[PDB]
């Protein structure tokens, strides 16, 4: 009996900050016990100001992409004018449910900034489910990174804390760390880790390396 | 099992210049009557009748899908079908659902319309027709049936032999069935006539 | 009133003027023309420069349709373009079944009844173009066939299409090209194009040359540059 | 090609369809056929355009067609085309009747086949039926019945009427002979000879059917020789 | 496919300066029987792009059959040009892909190797349309045997020549001869410069059998 | 199948099919009109003896809420009533809600566009008055012809001699004409009557609000006239 | 005899020549673009007093951001509009967001040329108006029965559209005021209309950068006249 | 007469003559110029309320201007928006803008063959960079197409042509300001003596070695005039 | 999810809870499950949230052509209509949807069940969801009719507070959209725990 489906592990995650927004991943990709390459970033740039995050069935992964590549282009001829951010994540959500019935074994982030110049982070289920979100970690290691972005970003179940803006420079600490906690315990998460800096500058990017094992 | 769900039984039997043709009228759905009066068979003619055991819902489908295709072959041809013919265009109607069947096997009684020669046959519910000189029987309770006819039937019995022999094959075979039974009709068809009974029956 | 106006009306007469017509726009092209040889086949063709705006290479008239078959033109080069497209399909899908090359006077015989099925019906009309299949191998030997607008195909040892046929023709027929190699006859076809050239009326032409033999190990190929220039100079000289 | 097509489904620049008329010129040129109502049935008389010698008679009729249990019609125009709108108000009835369980009423029958007939006008570019026809019937909703149909798909009830040859002659007599709610069968089939032998007498040059109602059941009889035969006497006597 | 049948197994790619080579075995297993016994698992696409197949050995003679026809179609054309080797890994992944859905794969893990514009191509491509490059591949039973000792010395030292990248490929095969129960000591390499392609074989590799005494 | 282009454009801009289509409502029977307080009527000319009157209705009910009269040719009409009976049921299927007057129009006007506009077909040769009420009980008159344009009128005639009864009506349609349920009626009867030249040769039915259509007997009509 | 699809000498589609001819036998359509947003007006051209003035409807809400005036076969648009406002919901649903008023209007466009041998069997005799606000700001839009389609910042459609164009030209500034705009197509309708223009012959539509595309009311026509 | 109104109907001359006709439809066009060098190829277009859009972008290394049925220009736009999406989607590469131009020819061919049909009435200019470097070719209702050097098409585009073979010489060698300025003053040979080109009527596209293919309209058009 | 919805006097009430997950892990607690299909109807979503949010979105557009082409507003039974039409095409096929459609016509306030299986019901009050049972117990016992606007916001502010408490599947926060004649409102946003420390 044939499966069209399997499991190529990976670990995305979206940081929305003022004017910034931050999509990373490690660069590990697995089948069974065994690693594929260590060298494959689940990061996809869409625009100037967009960046796609993409992890879970690696050959849904690149259709997908390759998908949202060509109706990028068929928007531009036909609007003239680049797709906004929340316009990308709007139509994934319909391109994610026309798979409804045989669906892309994805989990997606969506990072970048919205029409105000203010960093956006978008969702999704494999279905496409999905909401705006100040940050999310989504794929192997999602149940590792989520409770300490509450804690550290969201500043839940603390007490007699100020809640300062976050910046850049915390959030690329935090990000740094939650991969460096995820690859000591997710077999799935490791090698290095690929942060993509999202402002109005463009878009730039950062290599941290992680454990090889 | 899909034909003894609403249950049922029918029997056709020959006699000299006459036969017969005979039903339960149980309707049912498994344990649970639902009426004592239900139409099994179906006059096709001035001297030519269709039985029909089985599946209720199928039994009255076929029932009304023979009626139109014969209604248009009489108005065609105009003339009474000869009994081989009902056969043969039943076993069409049947043998078109080859692979999602009607669930009735149904029987045919009748004579000639032109020699009045007795006629009387059966088809599977795929259509695989079956001429005998004697009887056939369809139904839930057709090993009753068949011991019944087997011990009672004679050859070139007149129209009230005929008239006992169907009846007590019918009272005595349904009587051993827990889903057949609830009364019987009994039609002999003659040259000149047609008489139709309902016979005194148990009613459990 | 008129019995012209349809592929799927017989005049009176028992013709097909529509298939004539076609015919005609062949006639009204410039020449191509096709020589069998000892070993291969080679193709030139008389391209009429339209305009000095165009590249050195637009609006070829000399195609391949398989590694081993090449195709030369005359007619509506559209329509041209579309049987050349046919033809790869038809080889492409021969290899597919069969497993080895198409055979050349199969591929032909295949082509012209497409061609052929064009000049039955009010519905489409035929083909403007008549054309040249070319190839060779060791087993088969060198083979050139001609189709027309009608769909009529034979095999030729020489061969002309379009507007000085019949004076290209009786230069194709002083030669003993049985005897001749490719090398030799590349010359003989740039001379013959520049003969039947009619400097007067048209003014610039570029000389167009292909060829498949056992020089190009039966492989369609363009004649390479340095060898038409040659061809092109003794065609020019010999012209004096 | 649209050289070669007639366009037969199009209007005139009067709004006629051309198709229709002509079609209705054919029917001008057929057998007289006509029916009249009465209070105890209804009755078909008609010309038989068959009077040949070495003709067989083969069948029970030859314009007269039983449509169902309850109904019967008759036909001016094309033969052929008479054919298959026959064959067609058969399986429209057994339609009916598979669906319902119930004898298709009479004027739901005439609709079904007049939007077969209005679709050849409107469009698929073909020629219209060239056929009338006259149907006659009972139904439990308003007993005994009297249709007309024509070319173009249009119908209408009638207490009597005439179609084919002479057929303007004949409405004209039938307007004048006519009791209204005062006719019975007999004075039905007596004023049909009447309008016959004008607008034509033989026995074997006339076909006539009635449409009767026997203990709650229809009756569709074509009259013997001998009954049609008894039936010219008695007129001429008139 | 939905069931596979005759089938071969690994395949071993490496990059170098200057180039790339892969290698398979000759062998197509029916089952556990070793039935053809000299058979190619190596495809020559045009003159920078060669392929591997493991798999079901019908369902590569399809891939062979149309690939094949796809490059004949592109050189008639004559236009300068050509499929790289990434167009065709890009081709091969979106047909496995496309049948996959169709929930009808062709049963084959492929690796492609290319040299193109002084670049060392190699690419994986699954039945699932699971796609990637790496310095090194190996399909099969070789992920587990190969993979391990092919990245061991490619850690060491990342640029590999020519020669360092064919010795480090017969010590594969001979470790994949000794434990993969699929495989045959008769295979070809393929090696992709900027001289084209070059198939060698049938090649076998000498063993050592000492540990029987042991 | 057939794909002809039946309706084309001519020079000036024409559509001949269309007005050709629209010479076929000048032939037919008079169809008037009229929009009251509380009650809508519709009034046609009749063509004879011996034929069943019952049958030859050029009146005709869509819904129970809608009825419509026609002109032109009459086996159209029966295949453009019959296709709104249809989606009449089909609204009161997907909305719950009885068709408005309004939404059937556009339907039938639509239908009659597209056979304008459609390969293989000529356009539907009949004009029609639709008549009936809405939910908050405002009555509603609407005209329809073969280009399919539909408007609504106060008072309206379609088919032969509908010009002179047109202006008949503008004259006399007034408050105190529309004022009372009889003099409605009376006032589509005078529309008429200007144009037959009869009284015993017309049909007419009213509507009022949510009651039906009722058709009125001749016996009726005699006292009007 | 000859083709739909038939090209004249001159290289022109015959078909396209006379549809574009028929939008002369349309009513007179106005729309002016300000930086303050964009107006829309047209001559109903009542035929009778019997008639409805409401239930002619020559502008049309596509969105809250957009709206169409019309000239020309009436019964052709209404297919347009209808795709048109599919068109900008299709757009919403899929991008959460509004559609361009050139989107919507290439979109429309799309249509036209697609006819030829159920099919459309003639191109549309419609012109059309397209006025709304997107992030360009204020845009209006002319398309023809070709399919072509242009941004404009005056134009006028319709019988009197040459003369009315020419007063168009004369009166247009770019920093124009919204409330001129409204005042200059009333006077140069006023002047191109057979009939006195009143509150009830005329249609007034705005679309502004603060609010929805907003049809003048009786009331509201009144005090601009 | 019975010769000239189906596109299936050859005359007598061996011609077909609403071929003919679909070639009159571009030459009713505004004029458009394209030409090309080592490295660049440039389109320029005299524009037609707002002046009509004429040129297109096709993919990041194609773009096209059209003379002509506008319908039909977007029509075959599209068609070759598609060929471009379905290839990158399929090769990950761009199509060669040679094979794109087969691919147009097939299909504006298929119409002149069929009855009932008509040729595409648009004729289009296309600039295009790839590994064969830059391209001009140019397309007709004919279904036939070319490969220019330079080219010009449109309403008395003859005397643009005859100022391109004049200077094509030097196409090759020039800079990019120089090859666009080449562009404009063949396009303004079609003006009227009193008419010149503005930035309202003037629509540059580009495409080259290190430049996606970009459209200059308007404001943006001011730079490559102010030379002149 | 909790989701309830209530008609009274005063119009209708619409709450819901705030969390989604994905099995046992908590994946959301600011899903929106109150879904915004015009300015006077609202849907909920239960259920699958990607099954909800589509088909709703898909009923929006619906509504909106609608409007457009009639003049008029969509009422509350044809709206739910055209979503259970839409939806039973697809039984069977494994979509999972519970929606409560609510709004005010011509007919008052309105308030329609639908779901994937095929229902579509009229109702006084529904509760839909995993922590429905909870909701419903709660709401039962404090619904009134003639219930005062203040006392309508605080009942199903507890109902879903209530549910949030026993079923594992329901938390976050607690979203309360009130449905006027003239359209509905936002009427607040409780975080769970910030309920917790006011109910005790
Ligand atoms: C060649 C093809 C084309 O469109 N033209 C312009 C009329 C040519 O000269
Ligand atoms: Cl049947
Ligand atoms: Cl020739
Ligand atoms: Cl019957
Ligand atoms: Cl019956
Ligand atoms: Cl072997
Ligand atoms: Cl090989
Ligand atoms: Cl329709
Ligand atoms: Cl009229
Ligand atoms: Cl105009
Ligand atoms: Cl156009
Ligand atoms: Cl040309
Ligand atoms: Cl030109
Ligand atoms: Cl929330
Ligand atoms: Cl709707
Ligand atoms: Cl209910
Ligand atoms: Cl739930
Ligand atoms: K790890
Ligand atoms: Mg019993
Ligand atoms: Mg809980």
């Amino acid at each position: 009996r044939f499966s069209p489906y399997v499991f190529n592990g990976g670990t995305i995650l979206a940081i929305a900050g003022e004017d910034f927004a931050i999509v990373a991943s490690d660069t590990r990709l697995s089948e069974g016990f065994s690693i594929h390459t260590r060298d494959s970033p689940k990061c996809y740039k869409l625009t100037d100001k967009t960046v796609i995050g993409c992890s879970g069935f690696h050959g849904d992964c690149l259709t997908l992409t390759k998908i949202i590549e060509a109706r990028l282009k068929m928007y531009k001829h036909s609007n003239n004018k680049a797709m906004t951010t929340g316009a990308i994540a709007a139509m994934l959500s319909t391109i994610l449910y026309s798979r409804r019935f045989f669906p892309y074994y994805v989990y997606n982030i969506i990072g970048g900034l919205d029409e105000e110049g203010k960093g956006a982070v978008y969702s999704f289920d494999p279905v496409g489910s999905y909401q705006r979100d100040s940050f999310k970690a989504g794929g192997s290691a999602s149940a590792m990174l989520q409770p300490l972005l509450d804690n550290q970003v969201g500043f839940k179940n603390m007490q007699n804390v100020e809640h300062v803006p976050l910046s850049l420079d915390r959030a690329m600490r935090l990000v740094k760390d939650v991969f460096i906690s995820a690859a000591e315990r997710d077999v799935y998460t490791g090698d290095a880790l690929r942060i993509c800096i999202v402002t109005k500058e463009g878009i730039r990017e950062e290599t941290v390396s992680l454990r090889k094992d | 099992s899909i034909m003894s769900y609403n249950g049922g039984a029918v029997m056709a039997m020959k006699g000299k210049n006459c036969v017969a043709i005979a039903a339960d009228r149980r309707f049912g759905i498994q344990a649970q009557m639902v009426t004592t009066d239900f139409q099994k068979i179906f006059p096709m003619g001035d001297r030519l009748y269709i039985g029909l055991a089985g599946l209720a819902t199928d039994v009255q489908t076929v029932a009304q899908r023979l009626k139109f295709r014969l209604n248009l072959y009489e108005l065609k041809e105009g003339r009474q079908i000869k009994p081989y013919t009902l056969m043969s265009m039943v076993a069409n109607l049947l043998y078109e659902k080859r692979f999602g069947p009607y669930y009735t096997e149904p029987v045919i009684a009748g004579l000639d319309p032109k020699t009045f020669k007795p006629f009387i046959c059966s088809l599977d519910l795929i259509g695989c027709p079956m001429v005998t000189d004697d009887f056939v029987v369809s139904g839930t309770c057709a090993e009753q049936m068949y011991g019944m006819c087997e011990s009672l039937w004679e050859p070139n019995m007149d129209p009230d032999h005929l008239f006992e022999t169907i009846s007590q094959a019918m009272l005595n075979a349904v009587d051993r069935d827990a889903v057949s039974g609830m009364g019987v009709i009994v039609h002999i068809i003659e040259k000149d006539k047609i008489t139709t009974r309902t016979l005194k029956a148990r009613m459990d | 009133t008129g019995y012209d106006l349809s592929a799927s009306t017989f005049s009176p007469d028992g013709r097909v003027f529509q298939v004539e017509y076609a015919m005609k726009a062949v006639e009204n092209s410039s020449t191509a023309i096709g020589i069998r040889c000892k070993d291969g086949v080679v193709f030139g063709v008389e391209k009429l420069v339209l305009s000095k705006l165009y590249e050195e290479g637009s609006n070829k008239r000399l195609f391949n349709v398989d590694r081993h078959v090449g195709m030369a033109v005359a007619g509506l080069l559209a329509d041209a373009r579309s049987l050349a497209d046919i033809a790869r399909e038809e080889a492409s899908n021969f290899r597919s079944n069969f497993g080895y090359n198409i055979p050349l006077k199969h591929l032909a015989d295949r082509v012209a009844m497409y061609v052929h099925a064009y000049t039955l019906y009010s519905a489409v009309r035929p083909f403007g173009c008549s054309f040249m299949l070319g190839s060779y191998s060791v087993n088969d030997g060198a083979q050139l066939y001609m189709i027309d607008p009608s769909g009529v195909s034979y095999g030729y040892w020489g061969c002309a299409i379009g507007k000085a046929r019949q004076a290209a023709k009786t230069e194709i027929e002083k030669l003993q090209m049985k005897e001749m190699t490719c090398r030799d006859i590349v010359k003989e076809v740039a001379k013959i194009i520049y003969i039947v050239h009619d400097e007067v009326k048209d003014k610039a032409f570029e000389l167009e040359l292909s060829w498949v033999g056992e020089l190009t190990n039966g492989r369609h190929e363009i004649v390479p540059k340095d060898i038409r220039e040659e061809a092109e100079k003794y065609a020019k000289e010999s012209l004096k | 090609s649209r050289r070669y097509d007639s366009r037969t489904t199009i209007f005139s620049p009067e709004g006629r369809l051309y198709q229709v008329e002509y079609a209705m010129e054919a029917i001008g040129h057929a057998g007289t056929c006509l029916g009249i109502l009465a209070n105890d049935g209804v009755l078909l008389a008609a010309e038989r355009r068959n009077i040949h010698k070495l003709l067989d008679e083969v069948f029970f009729s030859e314009k007269i067609y039983k449509l169902n249990e309850d109904m019967a019609c008759s036909v001016a125009g094309i033969t052929s085309d008479a054919n298959v709108l026959t064959n067609e108000l058969r399986l429209i009835a057994q339609r009916y009747l598979l669906q319902y369980q119930e004898p298709i009423p009479c004027e739901q029958l005439v609709t079904a086949l007049c939007d077969i007939k209005q679709a050849y006008t409107q469009f698929g570019g073909k020629r219209p039926f060239g056929v009338s026809l006259l149907y006659i019937g009972w139904d439990k909703h308003y007993g005994f019945q009297l249709y007309q149909s024509d070319p173009s798909g249009n119908y209408g009830g009638w207490k009597a009427t005439c179609i084919g040859n002479n057929s303007a002659a004949a409405v004209s007599m039938l307007k004048q002979d006519y009791k209204e709610g005062e006719m019975t069968l007999k004075s039905a089939l007596a004023l049909a000879i009447k309008v016959l032998n004008k607008t034509m007498l033989s026995a074997e040059k006339v076909e006539i059917a009635t449409l009767t109602r026997e203990n709650g059941k229809t009756v569709i009889r074509v009259l013997k020789q001998k009954e049609v035969e008894q039936l010219i006497k008695k007129h001429e006597e008139e | 496919t939905q069931n596979p049948m005759v089938t071969g197994t690994s395949v071993l790619g490496v990059k170098f300066e200057g180039g790339v080579v892969i290698a398979a075995d000759m062998l197509g297993s029916y089952g556990s029987l070793a039935r053809f016994r000299n058979i190619s698992r190596i495809m020559r696409v045009n003159n920078s792009t060669m392929l591997g197949a493991s798999g079901d050995y019908a369902d590569f003679q399809y891939l062979k059959q149309v690939l094949g026809q796809m490059v004949i179609d592109e050189e008639l054309l004559g236009d300068g040009h050509s499929y790289s080797p990434r167009a065709i890994h890009s081709w091969l992944t979106r047909a496995m892909y496309s049948r996959r859905s169709k929930m009808n794969p062709l049963w084959n893990t492929m690796v492609i190797g290319g040299y193109a514009d002084g670049e060392s191509f190699l690419g994986y491509v699954d039945m699932l349309g699971v796609a990637y490059e790496a310095p090194s591949l190996a399909t099969g039973y070789g992920a587990y045997l190969a993979q391990p000792l092919l990245r061991e010395v490619l850690e060491k030292q990342p640029v590999l020549s020519q020669t360092e990248a064919r010795d480090l490929v017969e010590r594969c095969m001979r470790v994949l001869y000794y434990r993969d129960a699929r495989s045959y000591n008769r295979f070809q390499i393929a090696t992709v410069t900027e001289k084209g392609v070059e198939i060698e074989g049938p090649l076998s590799t000498e063993t050592n059998w000492d540990i029987a005494h042991m | 199948s057939y794909d002809r282009a039946i309706t084309v454009f001519s020079p000036d801009g024409h559509l001949f099919q269309v007005e050709y289509a629209q010479e076929a409502v000048k032939k037919g029977s008079t169809a008037v009109g009229v929009r009251g307080r509380d009650i809508v009527v519709l009034g046609v000319e009749k063509k004879a003896k011996l034929q069943d009157e019952r049958t030859v209705r050029k009146i005709c009910a869509l819904d129970d809420n809608v009825c419509m009269a026609f002109a032109g040719l009459t086996a159209d009409a029966r295949i453009v009533i019959n296709r709104a009976r249809v989606e009449c049921q089909s609204h009161r299927l997907t909305v719950e809600d009885p068709v408005t007057v309004e939404y059937i129009t556009r339907y039938i006007a639509s239908l009659k566009q597209r056979y304008t506009q459609s390969n293989g077909r000529r356009p539907f040769g009949i004009s029609a008055l639709i008549v009936g009420f809405d939910f908050d009980g405002t009555p509603r008159l609407y005209q329809t012809d073969p280009s399919g344009t539909y408007h609504a009128w106060k008072a309206n005639a379609i088919g032969r001699g509908a010009k002179s009864v047109r202006e008949f009506l503008e004259k006399n349609y007034t408050d105190e004409a529309i004022e009372t349920d009889d003099l409605t009626i009376k006032l589509v009867i005078k529309a008429l009557l200007e144009v037959v030249q009869g009284g015993k040769n017309i049909e007419l039915a009213v509507m009022r609000r949510d009651q039906s259509l009722k058709i009125l007997n001749p016996e009726e009509i005699e006292k009007y006239v | 005899d000859r083709g739909v699809n038939t090209f004249s000498p001159e290289g022109r589609l015959f078909q396209v020549e006379y549809a574009i001819e028929a939008i002369k036998l349309g009513s007179t359509a106005i729309g002016i673009q300000t930086s303050e947003g964009v107006c829309l007006a047209v001559e109903k051209r009542i035929t009778s007093p019997l008639m409805e003035p409401s239930s002619i409807e020559k502008i049309v809400e596509i969105d809250a951001h957009i709206g169409c005036a019309m000239s020309g076969l009436i019964a052709d648009a209404k297919t347009l509009i209808d795709k048109a406002r599919v068109e900008t919901q299709n757009h919403w649903f899929t991008y959460n967001e509004t559609m361009t008023v050139e989107s919507v209007t290439q979109a429309v466009s799309n249509l036209a040329l697609q006819f030829g041998e159920g099919a459309m069997s003639r191109p549309f005799g419609v012109a059309l108006l397209f006025g709304g606000v997107d992030e360009k700001g204020p845009q209006l839009f002319h398309m023809d029965p070709s399919g072509t389609f242009v941004q404009c910042d005056a134009r006028a459609i319709g019988s009197a559209s040459e003369g009315a164009q020419s007063s168009l030209q004369e009166v247009y500034h770019k920093s124009m005021t919204l409330k001129e705009a409204i005042k200059s197509s009333l006077i140069i309708l006023k002047q191109v209309m057979e009939e006195k223009l009143n509150a009830t012959n005329i249609e007034l539509a705005t679309v502004q950068p603060g609010q929805n595309f907003h049809m003048f009311t009786k009331e509201e026509l009144e005090e601009v006249i | 007469n019975q010769y000239d109104n189906d596109v299936t109907v050859w005359s007598p001359q061996g011609r077909i003559h609403q071929i003919e006709y679909a070639m009159e439809a571009v030459k009713q066009g505004s004029a458009t110029v394209g030409l090309k060098s080592k490295t660049h190829a440039v389109l320029v277009a005299l524009k037609r309320a707002a002046h009509q859009k004429k040129i297109l972008h096709v993919d990041n290394h194609i773009g096209i201007s059209i003379a002509g049925l506008t319908a039909d220009a977007r029509l075959l736009c599209n068609f070759m928006r598609q060929e471009c999406l379905d290839s990158r989607f399929v090769f990950d590469r761009p199509l060669p803008v040679s094979r794109l131009v087969s691919l147009i020819g097939s299909k504006t061919q298929i119409p002149t063959q069929r009855y009932g049909r008509r040729p595409y009435g648009v004729g289009l200019l296309i600039a295009g960079y790839d590994d064969m470097g830059p391209h001009i070719f140019q397309t007709c209702p004919s279904a036939n197409y070319f490969d220019c050097r330079a080219m010009s098409i449109g309403a008395r585009s003859q005397s643009a042509r005859t100022y391109l073979e004049r200077h094509m010489s030097e196409f090759m060698e020039c800079n990019l300001n120089e090859l666009v300025k080449h562009g404009l003053r063949a396009l303004r040979e079609t003006l009227p003596a009193e008419q010149d080109l503005t930035t309202k009527n003037v629509s540059i596209g580009i495409v080259g070695k290190d430049l996606e293919f970009t459209i200059y309209d308007d404001d943006d058009v001011s730079p490559f005039l102010e030379g002149l | 999810t909790t989701t309830l919805a209530f008609k009274f006097r005063h119009g209708v009430i619409v709450a819901a809870d705030s969390r989604a997950t994905a099995g046992a892990y908590i994946a959301s607690q600011t899903v929106k499950k109150v879904i915004e299909i015009n300015p006077y109807l609202l849907g909920t979503m239960a259920g699958g949230a990607a099954d909800c949010s589509f088909w709703e979105r898909l009923l929006a557009r619906q509504c909106r052509i609608y409007e457009l082409r009639n003049k008029e507003r969509i009422s509350v039974a044809a709206a739910s209509k055209l979503l259970a039409n839409m939806v039973y095409q697809y039984k069977g096929m494994g979509l999972s949807m519970g929606t409560m459609i609510c709004g005010w016509d011509k007919r008052g306030p309105g308030l329609y069940y639908v779901d994937s299986e095929g229902n579509r019901i009229s109702g006084a009050t529904f509760s839909v969801g995993s922590g429905s049972v909870y909701a419903y117990g709660v709401m039962d016992r404090g619904y009134s009719y003639d219930l005062e606007v203040e006392q309508a916001y605080d009942l199903a502010r507890r109902a879903i507070y209530q549910a949030t408490y026993r079923d594992a599947y329901s938390g976050g926060a607690v979203n309360l959209y009130h449905v006027r004649e003239d359209g509905w409102i936002r009427v607040s946003s409780d975080n769970v725990a910030d309920l917790h420390e006011k109910y005790s």
